[PDB]
Parts: structure tokens; sequence; C-alpha cells
RNA sequence: UACUAAGUGGAAAAGGAUGUGAAAGUGCUAAAACAGCAAGGAUGUUGGCUUAGAAGCAGCCAUCGUUUAAAGAGUGCGUAA
């Protein structure tokens, strides 16, 4: 029930508090082929890119030292760009699936946590 | 449709409806409608 | 009959053939009252006899019609002008292309295989059968 | 649109290429140069709007299902696996892998080889 | 892009240039009739500088000022 | 359910006077009145810039009801808000469409004059000759009004020549 | 008091009936699933045999690889493929 709910958002939780760039946004959808090309340009970095649920994501930036009580827990398909291994790499996959699309709603989360920025992020990424 | 005494749906939009106290089927397979099931 | 029209008519002759079939003549009735033709190098005629015809009652060019005929003048002589480049200079001088020079071009035309006209007319009520012998003859 | 599994040398039979919106001669000269490079099996093509067509046409990687059977030295084999009667040689395996890496999904060339052994039981060839 | 104007006619010589229109733009007597009748014409739209200098010598050769803009 | 969903009133717009027999919205279209069962013991329960409408007896007709009265509303508040329209396309070469003020005539293959019976309330034009457009505020009239036309000469299920929705799927038999 | 809206009472059969209310076991959601939709819903692959290119889908099957939130040689449609 509702339990297994809880510790699947603990686990995302710590999956988004470990990690440094994570930088998840909602861009009218996140396409199938769409994720091929950005796994195509992340082979062989094990990160993964989907859509989840709202709360599990809403307390895992909220527990990864950011908040994300509503702002990442609305607008249909909430995209979830996280980054692993070199924190170069993880920037250039964020600045490539951001020029994925044709201009994306920087939506929650932030690289190194704790956004001050929307579009010197674009730019920290590239 | 076609009357008939038992209705049996043999298509997935077969609805058994009451039109006029008539039981029949509704269905876009316009083969498949019958009547007084 | 119901269903029939003239823009059908120059609309077929084209995507059929494509051979730029000019109106000469535009019917009074299109669809199954065809009793009357527009005529540009004649005037404007109905008829009132279905069946076997004789007359070709021909009526004048009047005010409510002098900008219908007028604008399909232009559109003929704008062909017509390419035809004897003196025509051509006369539309620049603003001279409307003579009925006699209209006629030469037009036959021209339909022995050449350059434009042709495509009239109107009826078989059930029989009409418009006249300027369809006029415009062969001519 | 549509997408054909054309040839490598001419492509003049199919409605698909000689009238999207485009001229059949024109672009089958950059045909055959675009594409004598990927001769061999039968090699997808893909057809696109620049204006409505003229450009942007590139081939996607051949299904190598029949020329996998190639590899095995085959054209007919059976519906489902079958007794081993051809082998995709190192080379072959290996640019296969290779050549289907940028068509899949994928990530990894074990995931090519997976692939290429995943249709290789529609004929009855193990890829090695 | 360079587009050819047919804007002038050398002492009135639209004489040839309906003709040379006609067959070099595949148009119709309407087109070439109603166009160089008149200076500001379109004649044509978009053109590549190496087609707009080959109509700037035919349609000098058949006669008219014609200008590229 | 549309029970659990709500609705979002506008109390400034269109005044809902929620009279369980006649259910009154009132637009700037006027003022259409729902004609639900007198005395309703369903509750529709009118909050400021918010509706929610629930089952207040317990049965199967009341557990229609409440969805259905929650759509009626919505259509209803939508419809008084804006209007709603309807396009029949009459695809065939012999068959055609006019208005004359407010009466629709047809042309069949009949030498017979053809009109149109209208759930009245709403206004038809055909400004093209082969297009008619249903305007409406009452979704129920104007449904009618699209099937009544419809029934005159459907669409052959051989060739699609009659008045389609535009999207109405002619079903395909074989006879040449 | 539980039920009915058939006047079932006050007629009825094999058979058929997504029959009404209520209730016994089986789940998530309560944070907002599920339903419709904003919408992603893909990829080798027209895999081959026959069928012309029926070759995601005239028909058969190995239907396994993969990106993943999801996927099926596709629920199928559309199909000359």
């Amino acid at each position: 029930a509702k339990k297994d709910k809880a510790q699947q958002v603990a686990d995302v939780s710590h999956l988004l508090s470990t990690s440094a760039g994570f930088v998840i946004f909602d861009y009218t959808s996140m396409s199938a082929i769409e994720a091929t090309s950005i796994r195509k340009k992340l082979f062989k970095n094990g990160s993964k890119i989907k859509v989840i649920k709202n709360n599990i994501l809403r307390r895992a930036l909220k527990a990864g030292k950011f908040e994300g009580i509503d702002e990442t827990a609305i607008k249909g398909k909430l995209a979830v760009a996280v980054g692993v291994n070199e924190i170069v790499e993880t920037l250039k996959a964020v600045d490539g699936v951001v020029k994925a699309k044709e201009a994306m709603n920087f939506v929650c989360g932030y690289f190194d946590n704790r956004a001050f920025n929307s579009a010197d992020l674009e730019k920290i990424a590239k | 449709m076609k009357v008939r005494a038992s209705v049996k749906p043999i298509c997935k939009d077969c609805k058994i409806i009451k039109r006029h106290q008539i039981v029949r089927v509704i269905c876009k397979t316009q083969k498949h409608k019958q009547r007084q099931g | 009959k119901t269903g029939a029209n003239f823009e059908r008519s120059v609309q077929s002759i084209q995507q059929r053939l494509g051979v730029k079939a000019v109106p000469i003549q535009l019917p009074i009735g299109a669809e199954n009252d065809f009793n009357g033709i527009i005529d540009l190098i004649e005037e404007k005629v109905y008829f009132f006899d279905g069946g076997k015809e004789e007359k070709a009652e021909e009526k004048p060019i009047p005010d409510q019609f002098k900008d219908q005929v007028k604008q399909m003048r232009a559109h003929l002589v704008e062909e017509v002008a390419n035809f004897d480049d003196q025509l051509m200079a006369d539309y620049l001088e603003g001279k409307e292309i003579s009925i006699a020079d209209i006629k030469r071009c037009i036959r021209k035309g339909v022995i050449g295989c350059q434009f042709f006209p495509v009239l109107c007319g009826s078989a059930f009520k029989n009409k418009g059968i006249k300027l369809l012998l006029d415009a062969v003859v001519d | 649109i549509a997408k054909i599994n054309l040839l490598g040398g001419q492509a003049k039979p199919g409605p698909a290429l000689a009238s999207v919106g485009i001229n059949m001669g024109e672009f089958t000269k950059q045909f055959n140069e675009k594409t004598k490079d990927k001769q061999g099996e039968m090699i997808p093509c893909v057809i696109t709007a620049y204006n409505d067509k003229s450009f942007d046409f590139i081939l996607k990687t051949t299904p190598v299902s029949i020329l996998l059977k190639q590899a095995a030295k085959l054209e007919k084999g059976a519906k489902n696996a079958k007794t081993i009667v051809g082998k995709i040689t190192m080379a072959k395996a290996k640019e296969i892998a290779q050549y289907k890496l940028v068509d899949l999904n994928a990530n990894t060339v074990e995931a090519a080889l997976k692939m290429v052994l995943g249709t290789a039981k529609q004929m009855g060839i193990e890829v090695i | 892009e360079v587009t050819v104007k047919v804007t002038g006619y050398t002492d009135n010589a639209k004489l040839a240039v309906l003709k040379l229109y006609r067959e070099i733009a595949g148009v119709g007597l309407m087109e070439a009739k109603t166009a160089v009748e008149k200076l500001p014409c379109v004649v044509k739209q978009d053109i590549k500088p190496e087609e707009a200098e080959e109509l700037k010598k035919r349609f000098v050769e058949v006669g008219a000022t014609v200008e590229i803009k | 359910k549309i029970g659990n969903r709500t609705i979002t009133l506008d109390p400034a717009k269109v005044n809902l006077n929620f009279q369980k027999d006649h259910i009154a919205v009132k637009g700037p279209l006027g003022q259409i009145e729902l004609k639900l069962p007198p005395n309703l013991p369903l509750k529709f329960e009118l909050k400021d810039n918010n509706l929610q409408i629930t089952r207040n007896n317990e049965l199967k007709q009341s557990k229609i009801f409440h969805g259905t009265y929650n759509a009626l509303i919505t259509n209803a508040i939508i419809g008084v808000t804006q209007g709603f329209e309807k396009k029949l396309r009459l695809v065939g070469v012999g068959y055609r469409a006019n208005v004359e003020g407010e009466t629709l005539n047809l042309q069949l293959g009949y030498s017979h004059p053809i009109k149109e019976k209208i759930p009245k309330g709403l206004t038809v034009k055909v400004e093209k000759n082969t297009e008619i457009t249903i305007s409406g505020i009452s979704k129920e009239l104007v449904g009618q009004f699209a099937t009544e036309v419809r029934k005159w000469r459907k669409p052959e299920p051989y060739k699609g020549k009659g008045v389609l929705y535009f999207d109405e799927v002619i079903v395909r038999k074989a006879g040449k």
C-alpha cells in the first residue's frame, strides 16, 4: 500500500541526494526517441532518464538538499535528468538534453544542488 | 437488428440495452445487432 | 440535369485535357435551366424556343452586364494581345482589341491549337445550338 | 511518407520514392553515390520533408536478419530457429555489431550482439 | 537573394520581351501580358545570381532596361 | 469519477441557480434551464469559484445522476458562455445544402423540396451550399438536430456521398 | 426494517440477461494512482517463406535485442510493401 510508496520515496530521495548535478525538467513529454537519443549520448554512462511518480520526485528533491514540494510534482510528464560519474560529463549530458527539445522549461533541481540561475544553468552545462 | 431470444456478446461493442422496452444489442458491428434477447 | 454547372465544364475540360479552353460563352442557366448565352464576339442571347431551335434571341450588353462581359473581354484580349503584338501596344494605349482581330486570332488558335472557345448548351430542353453553329462557322 | 527496404544500386521500382513530392532521377543520381558504400543486402531508406522532399535523406542500417542469413550463406532458412547451418564470422560479427550500435537504442557492443542473436533465432544461426 | 527587374524598355521594346518571358518562364499569355506591360512587374522571385544574369542577358538582347535588385 | 472532479465555477459571468427542477445557467447568451427531475434529492454544492455535486441519496439512479449532471452542468456553462457548433459536410455530387432564414433545405436526388426540422433554440447556417453549421446554447438540441439532418441521406456505405460529420466512419460493404 | 420500480404481485419454459439495492474474499491511491485526455506510446525490421515489396500487420512464426515510464515484429488501423 502507501508504505510501499513510502520506502520507494525514500529510495528515490537517496538517489537524488547522492547525485550532485540533478536537473529534472518537464518539457511537454519526453519521447522514447528522445530517451534513445539522449542515452546514446550517455553511452556507457550507467545513468537513466525517465518520468516517475510525482510524490517520490517531490520528496527526492526535498530530501536532495533542494525544494520540490510542488515544483516537480505537477505538469504531466516530469522528466528526471540526473547524472553519474564525471561532473563534466553530467553537465554535458544536461546541456545536450536541453538542446534536444525546442525550448525546455527549467523545472527543478540544479547542478551541485540549490539553483540560483536558469539561463546560466544552460551556460554552465555547456 | 433481428429478433432473437438470447443475446450473446459476439462483438466487443455489443452493449445489451433496452430501447422502448425492447432488449437489443447496440454495437459498431451492425452484423451482430439483434433484438428480443 | 440535377448536378450540372459551368465551372464544372471549364474545370473538367482542363483536368481531363488541359488545353486552356477560353470561355467566350457565359451560360445564362447552368444547372437545369440553361436557356441563354452571353457572348463576347457577339452579344448576349437567350432561347425562348425549347426543343426545336430556329432563332437566336440576341440581347444587348446592358449596364448590369457591361462589366460582366467586360471582365471576360479583358480576359480574352490579354491572350489575343500576344498575337499581332500591335495589339499588345494597343493595350498599352488602352485600345480594346477589335472583334475582327479577336475572331481571326481564335480561328488561328483552333486551326493552330492555341486556345479554343468552350461554348454551352443543352440537349434535353435543347437550348444552345444557334451560337454553337455560329461559332462553328466563325 | 514511406520507409522502403530499397536496393543499393537502382531505386526505380516502388511508388514511394518516385512521387512523394520529389522527382525520381535527380535523387537517383544521389542514390547511386550516397548508397554505393551501402550495397549488399537491401538497405533501408527513409523519406522526410525538407520543403516537401528534396534533401535530408539518410539510410538506416541494413536489416541484419537476411544479411544475417547471407552471413549464414543463406536466403531461406526457416520461420523459427533450426539446426545450425551457417556462422557469422569474426569480422562479419564485429562489423554488424558496430553497424547496429548506432541504429539501435543501445549503448554497448554486447547489446548489439544480443540484438544479432535475438533475430538469429528466426533462421537458426548462433551469433558468436 | 537577387531578383530580376524588367522595369524599363529600350525604345519601348516590350515587343520581344513578351516572347522571351513566355519562353523562359514557362508562363501563359496572361502572365507575360499583364507583367511586362508595366514597369514595376515582379517577373521572377528568389532566383540565384547565375540564372538572374542569364535572365539579364536574355531580357537585354530582346531589348529592355533591366535591373537586378 | 467526475464526482471526484471539481467544476470551476464562474459565479459572476454565468449565474448558476441550482433549482433542482430547472438548473438555470444564466450567461451572456441568455439563460438555459437544464430540466432535471423536480426536487432532486441530490445536492449540488455551489461554492465560490468552485462546484462539487455528489449523490446525497444512495441509489443506482443517483449514482448515475451525479456524474450525469456534473457533465451536464459543464456543458450548460460552456454553451451559455461561448456556444456549441456542429459542422456537417454533405459530400455529394448531387446532394446540396441551403438555409432560408431558419429553415435548412436539402437537395437530394429527389425532385421533392426538402426541409429539416430544428429542435429550436439553434441557428443553422449554409453559407457555402455544401456545409451545414449549427450554432446553439444547448447540447441536446444540437445533437438531435444533427441526428435529424443525417437521417435524410446518410453517406452511402459504398461511396462517400452524404452528410458526414466529417469524421463519420462509414461502414464499407462490397457491391462493385 | 432489507428490496422493487417489473404492478414483479396479478402467469410461465430450455436458453439467454456489462438485472436493482445490500453483502463475503481480492488493490492502489488519500502524497493524489486507476478512468478520459496534455500527451510519450519507441526501437532490427520491408526479418524471412509464400504472397509482387504482405517483409510490425493477406497469413505464419523465432517475436528476442535494446532506450526506458512504456511497449507489442504491435490493440490494432493504414497499408503495394
